[PDB]
């Protein structure tokens, strides 16, 4: 009585189980693939040499995007062009690092400073070609909700104490209903944006606190092109020089603590 | 009027539900009479003794 | 009493009342079969049950 | 014992008529 | 070799420790002096594994079983030969987790993002910790912990399983079930999502937040939005993993009985008592 | 320190979204949503509304009868007390049926409760299945979500369906509780040796495992880099941003290679399924061509060579 | 006109429903006659009884 | 009562009871095929 | 007692018809 | 016509689809009756009794 | 103490009143039929009960 | 007023709730009386003694 | 009753109707080959 | 003391009040139900099993 | 005014609830006065006794 026995020592539990590693073997090179529609093929050392590693990149596929702004394929036969960015190297060898240059390293455009080249058009809601981003000035439709902060007439404030400005109004996402940016008048007149996710909204004291600026370093902050919409591309921008902050602020941010 | 029905419409539906529940009620009734009379509940204390 | 479904919604109403009546009956029906006395199909006898500590059956 | 499964499942459905003649 | 939009971000500095003698690259990896100390414990580690592995009685990679010391030996350091090599690995393996974890750190300053990431896998490091110092320091032996094979280190979850008799009954040993089976839900629900609207059937337009949201609205009712799914994916696993730590921290130390037994305190409520 | 995006206090209250035009013939969606901070707090705050076709009906109908079902067994099993049916509630379960009938119409009181539970339950699983499939064709997203469900459906059924008719009875399927399915699976593993030396059982603990790995790197990132708005994925898939390029470095920088915003769903949606298809693959195995494990584990040359520390025992039924 | 359907049609669907509802009924009567002459329930305290 | 048709959808009422009725005659036919009495394919016992 | 399955299978049959033709 | 069909491709569906209903239960009930020959069901309550 | 309708709305409180009656009748309906004395559908002696001294 | 309503209709509804209760209170009081004269409660430290 | 396809889909009605009437048949196979009397493979044992 | 209803919004301590004297109640009368001594339905619980073992294979 | 209630209406509604809890704690002491006669708790070290 020996069944599931296909030979005295084969049997079917093992060859379904050889049967499931080649199909996990043909998985992992599948989704390796897909790894390899963003950033490929890898550029070196060499003006004209690029490595697409094993496995190699897949055949190109195409996404249709909503309201006229185009077709999208991945992988980019020609690759988008990148920032020129500021920063002069540490050392020749392959693997050193680099170092931002300027006096505002936030704006060097290296590190964490960097960004992308995105759409310069803002990001459209699906029902409507209408910005998807939006002031609660124009979006009249969003009102803050009772029981939670009101940033507005909040008083914005580095991390080294310094007011740079005050909080005049909050930026809404029209498709999910919450706040992704709150609108700053600063000290010189400027009117720039920053970031929800960087900002501490103290409502004890009536503060935003920034933990990544001091209160100088937020007034070279980017401004808007029209002060009613934002572009993805203009995103970007906003968020790498908030966040760059964290290792560009101060030198001690960026050197060894210990 | 937080349901939004006129006076005219409420009273009827009023009168069209209580003669709904008042037919289910007596069916109810009389199907109660029979299972009596097939199986009697309520035993006494020592049983139904048959 | 005709006033108040001016206050009560007559679709929530009949909706909530035709599931509560149906589960009722459905359970009142169960409780029934649940013993020996008032059970209607095999009557007053239950039957012999079988070994739960069985093999399989080969 | 017949007339105990009668009633019940012909007595609604002469009600469900009769009130929906109504 | 560097991704096509890798070179602008590969800036000096971000390191807890060191500072630029360590900050460079090999290859893709970053190594920092985590990395030199995480590539230290990792390499000696599993050279102690080979050599362990090379006393035994066996090649074979599913068989090979490094065991921990004897109980008798308490919390001393043992001989080699007799659970000595086990403690010398457990060390370097916890070394490399930190280290690790460290790592990460300093490759997320350094790219500007938050510290989520060694944080949820602090989690994971703390269960590990829990298994080979944590529960064996509260028993007071090293040879609880478990021993160092692939498929060894199975009986010894057997066997610790069946010392309470129903391992199943362990109340934190539900909670963290209940969290590894809801996240692998939830990561199935996530992954669909996502790949539905950027891959709608062919010709049709790619689809967003309205349809996303949208779609969990229409068949469950309620929508936790892209934010909240990514705090729950996070918040799902590392609990799987911090209830995992308690299921075992309480089996031996605070609990010595059947599992089962444990929910006498249930069927014994005066409001039901009998 | 820096906000941590754990949860959000500052919220703003707009219109109601009800989603997008509904193709000619659907029904209207049902309910008038409302917001709801508590919920705000952590995810979306609107509750609502919600589309009920015939697949969801059907489903609630088919369910709702099995759910008594259980739920009237379960009662009647502590003889109609309430006070024992709270002290015993976990303890209770609708016992599959017994070995005799095979595979069987068996009695109501010896597991014809149990099928017929299990029958509503399966159709109502698989009408959720169907809603869940047009849900995403009435909204043109594909069917990634149905398919994955499929996985746990297979599971599902080769737990109480499939493997009961390949071993001929019904009496093999867990029960309807909740101590006792607990007690079955460890029965299960009592039975038929030793579970952990199931490639499969291996394989489905693997991905199990590797799916909470996934998610709390994967949820991990994003939330790390809400700054650089890594939480619009899709609009990072098609357009890639900063909060996907630093999400790519970070891995690789890391590890040594790297996934892109689509391609981690996928790498998710894989070991998420993959649980319930080895792990049905696996149970399926188990007493139809493979009746003890270790033995099984021994035999392919997996079972450790454990030192035996007592003397040599004979079995005494031998000797008798 | 909540549902969205006028006094005319709500009458015709009322005479389908009501017709299809009374056709259903009196096939489900003829088939509990024949079920009850293959075997009845609702047996004495004694049992059937053969 | 040709007015519950104003109140109530027709398309969602028949879908409901459609289920229903179906739903409640495979349990009906469930039960008694459990029954010893009146199993009609092996017969009683 | 093939008259018990003849009316639960061809008088429904005929019911659809006959509620058809009006 | 919320469905969105015509006078006339309603009536011409009803058709095909009650002749295919018809067809359909034809063809079942022959079905049953061999079936019945093979194996007649419905037994009395002694049992089948060959 | 009619004050209390305009305190409380109407159509809440009928409501839970309605579902935690009906609760609570179920719940006393149940107790007595698990007990052996009022019991009325078996009626009492239903089990086997060891006797005592 | 809080909930909505006007002077005349709290008084009107306190005056149909309290009735209902009268109404459904009265009913369980002879419920209690039948249900003592089937099967009294309160048995004695020593039981029921017949 | 020809108007009620003016109120469903024949489309949505032909497919379910498919499905319904499959597993159907597919429970009551199931359940005659399962019973000792209407095996009409291996027959009565 | 009546100043105790402008500090607090009757709605909600009438509403807090009344599901915790139900709840202390339920909790009390469920207590006494389960001792032996104060059982007043049938007194001493007894705990009777089924009439018969369920038959050996 | 935090509860935002009059003087007139927050005297007015405490001269209820003091009135409804002397009546609620009235029927408790002759509830406890019956339960006592019925069944005493407070047993002595060694038991009730009888
Ligand atoms: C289960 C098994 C799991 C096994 C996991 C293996 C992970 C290996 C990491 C590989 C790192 C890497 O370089 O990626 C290459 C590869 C991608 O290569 P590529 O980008 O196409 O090639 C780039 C060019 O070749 C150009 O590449 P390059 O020349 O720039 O690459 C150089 C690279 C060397 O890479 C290679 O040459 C390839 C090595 C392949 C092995 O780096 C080095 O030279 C390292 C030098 C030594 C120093 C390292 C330590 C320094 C300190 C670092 C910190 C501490 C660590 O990534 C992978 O192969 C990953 C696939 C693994 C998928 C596993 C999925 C999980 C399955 C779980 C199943 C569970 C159930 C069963
Ligand atoms: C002593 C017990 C045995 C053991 C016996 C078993 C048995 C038996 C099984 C497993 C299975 C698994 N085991 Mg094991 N397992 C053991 C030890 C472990 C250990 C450990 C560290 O010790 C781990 C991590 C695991 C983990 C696992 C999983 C990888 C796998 C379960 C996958 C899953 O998510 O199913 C959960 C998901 C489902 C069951 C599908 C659910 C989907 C359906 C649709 C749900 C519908 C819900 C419905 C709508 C609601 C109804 C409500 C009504 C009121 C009823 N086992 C030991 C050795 N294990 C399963 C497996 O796949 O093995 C190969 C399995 O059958
Ligand atoms: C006693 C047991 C007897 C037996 C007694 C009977 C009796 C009595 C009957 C059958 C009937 C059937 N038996 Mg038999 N049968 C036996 C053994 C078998 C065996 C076998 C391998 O032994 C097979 C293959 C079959 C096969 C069949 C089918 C031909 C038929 C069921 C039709 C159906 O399901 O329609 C369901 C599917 C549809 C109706 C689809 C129709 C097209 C739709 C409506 C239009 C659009 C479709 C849309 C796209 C949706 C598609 C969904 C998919 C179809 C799922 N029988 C044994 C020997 N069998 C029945 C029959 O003959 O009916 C014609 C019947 O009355
Ligand atoms: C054990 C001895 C006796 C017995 C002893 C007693 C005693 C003693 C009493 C009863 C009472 C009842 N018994 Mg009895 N009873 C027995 C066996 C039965 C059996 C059975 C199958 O054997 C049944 C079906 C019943 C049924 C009943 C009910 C008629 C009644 C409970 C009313 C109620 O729950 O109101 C709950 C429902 C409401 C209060 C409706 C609420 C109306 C609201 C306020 C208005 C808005 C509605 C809202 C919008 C919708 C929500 C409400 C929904 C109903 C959920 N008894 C045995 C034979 N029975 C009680 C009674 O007579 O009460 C008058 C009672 O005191
Ligand atoms: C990849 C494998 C993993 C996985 C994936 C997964 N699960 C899924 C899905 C996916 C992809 C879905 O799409 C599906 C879903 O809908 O998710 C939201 C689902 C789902 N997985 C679920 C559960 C689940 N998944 C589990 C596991 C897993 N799911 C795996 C880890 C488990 C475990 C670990 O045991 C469980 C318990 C459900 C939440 C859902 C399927 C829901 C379903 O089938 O619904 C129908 C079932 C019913 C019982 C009907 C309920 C009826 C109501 C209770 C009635 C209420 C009263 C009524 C209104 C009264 C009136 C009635 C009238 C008739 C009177
Ligand atoms: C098998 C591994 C094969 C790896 C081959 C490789 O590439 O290793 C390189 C050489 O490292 C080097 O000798 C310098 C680093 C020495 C080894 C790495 C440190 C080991 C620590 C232990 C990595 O150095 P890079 O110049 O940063 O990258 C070069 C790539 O861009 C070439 O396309
Ligand atoms: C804590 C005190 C540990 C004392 C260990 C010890 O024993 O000290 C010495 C050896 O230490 C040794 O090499 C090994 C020393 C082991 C130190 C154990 C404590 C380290 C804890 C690290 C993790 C802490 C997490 C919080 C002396 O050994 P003996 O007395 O011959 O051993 C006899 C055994 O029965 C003792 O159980
Ligand atoms: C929780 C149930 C809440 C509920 O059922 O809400 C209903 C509306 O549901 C609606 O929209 C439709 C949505 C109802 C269900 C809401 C979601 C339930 C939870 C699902 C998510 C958890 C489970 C997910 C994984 C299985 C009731 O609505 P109304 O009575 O009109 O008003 C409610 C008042 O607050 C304001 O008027
Ligand atoms: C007013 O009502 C209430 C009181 C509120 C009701 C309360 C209800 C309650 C409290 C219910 C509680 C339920 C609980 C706790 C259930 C828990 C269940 C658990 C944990 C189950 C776990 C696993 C169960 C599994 C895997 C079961 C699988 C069974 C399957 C797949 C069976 C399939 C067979 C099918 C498809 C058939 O075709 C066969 C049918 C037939 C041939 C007739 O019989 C042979
Ligand atoms: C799919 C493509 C890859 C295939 C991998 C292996 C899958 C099929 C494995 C077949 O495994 C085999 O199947 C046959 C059924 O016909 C059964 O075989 C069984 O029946 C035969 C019949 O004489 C007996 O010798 C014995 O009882 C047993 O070997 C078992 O199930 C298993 O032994
Ligand atoms: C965090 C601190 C928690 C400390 C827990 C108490 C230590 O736990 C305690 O450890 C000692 C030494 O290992 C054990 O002591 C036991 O083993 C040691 C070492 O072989 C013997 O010398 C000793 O005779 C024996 O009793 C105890 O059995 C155990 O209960
Ligand atoms: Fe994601």
């Amino acid at each position: 009585m020996e069944i599931g026995a296909i030979t005295q020592q084969i049997d079917a539990a093992q060859l379904v189980l050889y049967t499931f590693w080649l199909f996990f073997a043909g998985l992992i090179i599948y989704l390796r693939m897909e790894d390899k529609r963003e950033g490929y093929p890898l550029v070196t050392e060499i003006p004209g040499k690029f490595l697409e590693g094993f496995p190699p990149m897949p055949a190109p596929k195409t996404f249709i995007l909503t309201h006229n702004q185009g077709t999208v394929t991945v992988p980019r036969a020609v690759p988008r062009a990148e920032i020129e960015y500021k920063a002069e190297p540490c050392a020749a060898w392959p693997g050193a690092p680099h170092e931002p240059v300027g006096p505002n390293k936030m704006l060097s455009g290296a590190g964490p400073s960097g960004y992308a080249l995105r759409f310069d058009t803002p990001e459209p809601t699906f029902d409507t070609g209408v910005p998807r981003m939006a002031p609660m000035r124009v979006a009249t439709d969003h009102v803050f909700d009772e029981d939670g902060p009101n940033p507005i007439g909040y008083d914005l404030v580095g991390f080294d104490g310094i007011v740079a400005g005050k909080i005049t109004d909050a930026w809404v996402d029209r498709e999910e209903s919450l706040v992704r940016y709150l609108e700053a008048k600063l000290t010189n007149d400027k009117s720039i944006l920053v970031p929800m996710p960087l900002s501490r909204v103290k409502d004890s004291t009536g503060q935003v606190l920034l933990a990544s600026l001091k209160g100088e370093q937020v007034l070279e902050a980017p401004t808007l092109a029209n002060p009613d919409q934002v572009t993805l591309r203009e995103e970007d921008r906003i968020a790498a020089y908030f966040a760059s902050g964290h290792l560009y602020a101060t030198q001690a941010r960026q050197e060894s603590i210990l | 009027s937080i349901t939004g029905l006129t006076e005219a419409e409420a009273k009827e539906f009023h009168g069209i539900f209580i003669t709904s529940f008042i037919v289910f009620t007596v069916i109810a009734i009389v199907a109660h009479l029979l299972a009596w009379q097939w199986r009697p509940w309520l035993p006494a204390v020592t049983g139904y003794g048959t | 009493m005709w006033r108040m479904w001016l206050l009560f919604d007559p679709r929530r109403i009949l909706v909530a009342l035709g599931v509560f009546l149906f589960v009722l009956a459905l359970l009142i029906h169960f409780i029934l079969l649940s013993t020996d006395r008032f059970n209607w199909l095999d009557g007053p006898h239950r039957g012999a049950v079988a070994a739960q500590m069985a093999p399989l059956p080969a | 014992m017949a007339m105990v499964w009668m009633w019940i499942l012909i007595a609604p459905a002469i009600g469900i008529v009769l009130l929906s003649r109504q | 070799a560097m991704l096509s939009f890798e070179p602008k971000y590969r800036t000096r500095g971000g390191t807890l420790i060191g500072g630029d003698l360590f900050d460079f690259w090999v290859g893709p990896l970053w190594v920092g002096f985590f990395g030199v100390t995480a590539a230290f414990f990792a390499i000696l580690g599993t050279l102690l594994i080979v050599w362990a592995a090379a006393l035994g009685p066996t090649w074979n990679i599913w068989r090979i079983n490094i065991a921990p010391p004897d109980i008798s030996y308490g919390l001393a350091f043992a001989p080699l030969r007799e659970g000595g090599l086990w403690q010398l690995i457990t060390v370097c393996a916890c070394g490399a987790f930190v280290s690790w974890a460290l790592r990460q750190v300093e490759i997320a300053r350094k790219l500007g993002m938050g510290l989520h990431i060694p944080f949820a896998f602090s989690f994971a490091i703390l269960a590990y910790f829990t298994l080979v110092v944590f529960r064996p320091l509260l028993m007071g032996a090293w040879g609880y912990g478990f021993p160092y094979g692939i498929l060894s280190h199975l009986d010894w979850v057997s066997n610790t399983g069946y010392q309470y008799l129903h391992f199943h009954y362990n109340p934190a040993h539900m909670i963290a079930i209940s969290f590894f089976f809801t996240n692998a839900l939830a990561l199935a629900l996530h992954g669909s999502l996502i790949l539905s609207a950027a891959n709608p059937p062919k010709g049709e337009v790619v689809k967003g937040a309205e349809q996303e949201n949208g779609y969990f609205r229409d068949v469950i009712g309620y929508s936790i939005g892209t934010l909240g799914i990514h705090r729950l994916g996070v918040f799902l696993a590392v609990s799987a993993a911090f209830w995992s730590a308690v299921c075992i921290i309480i089996s031996g130390p605070f609990w010595t009985r059947g599992w089962p037994e444990w929910w006498s305190w249930w069927l014994n409520l005066p409001m039901w008592s009998h | 320190p820096e906000f941590q995006n754990v949860f959000t206090r500052v919220q703003v209250k707009g219109p109601v979204h009800m989603g997008v035009p509904l193709p000619r013939g659907s029904w209207a969606r049902t309910g008038k949503p409302f917001h709801l901070y508590l919920l705000g707090l952590i995810g979306d705050a609107q509750i609502g509304p919600i589309y009920l076709g015939f697949s969801g009906v059907a489903s609630i109908i088919f369910g709702f009868i099995a759910i008594e079902i259980i739920g009237f067994n379960m009662l009647a099993s502590v003889d109609w007390s309430v006070p024992e049916f709270f002290r015993q509630f976990f303890w209770l379960a609708l016992e599959p049926p017994a070995p005799k009938y095979g595979l069987g119409l068996a009695p109501l009181a010896e597991g014809g409760w149990w099928g017929m539970a299990g029958f509503f339950l399966t159709a109502s699983i698989l009408l959720w299945w169907v809603r869940m499939y047009r849900r995403a064709r009435a909204l043109g997203l594909g069917t990634h979500t149905a398919w994955a469900f499929a996985s746990a459906i297979f599971l599902y059924l080769s737990l109480g369906f499939i493997r009961p008719i390949l071993m001929g009875c019904w009496c093999e399927a867990p029960p309807f509780g909740i101590f006792p399915h607990l007690d079955w699976t460890a029965a299960f593993s009592l039975r038929y040796g030793n579970l952990f030396y199931n490639p499969f059982h291996m394989l489905s603990i693997a991905f199990l495992y590797g799916s909470a790995v996934l998610f709390a790197m994967h949820g991990g990132t994003v939330l790390a880099t809400t700054r650089f708005g890594g939480e619009r994925e899709v609009e990072q898939i098609t357009d890639r941003g900063t909060a996907g390029e630093r999400a790519m470095l970070f891995w690789r920088w890391t590890m040594g290679f790297n996934a892109t915003f689509e391609s981690i769903h996928r790498w998710g949606w894989w070991f998420a399924v993959l649980v319930t298809l080895t792990g049905g693959i696996g149970i399926l195995l188990t007493g139809t061509v493979v009746d003890n494990w270790f033995l099984w584990g021994v035999k392919h040359g997996i079972a450790a060579p454990w030192p035996n520390v007592f003397p040599h025992v004979v079995d005494p039924a031998l000797l008798a």
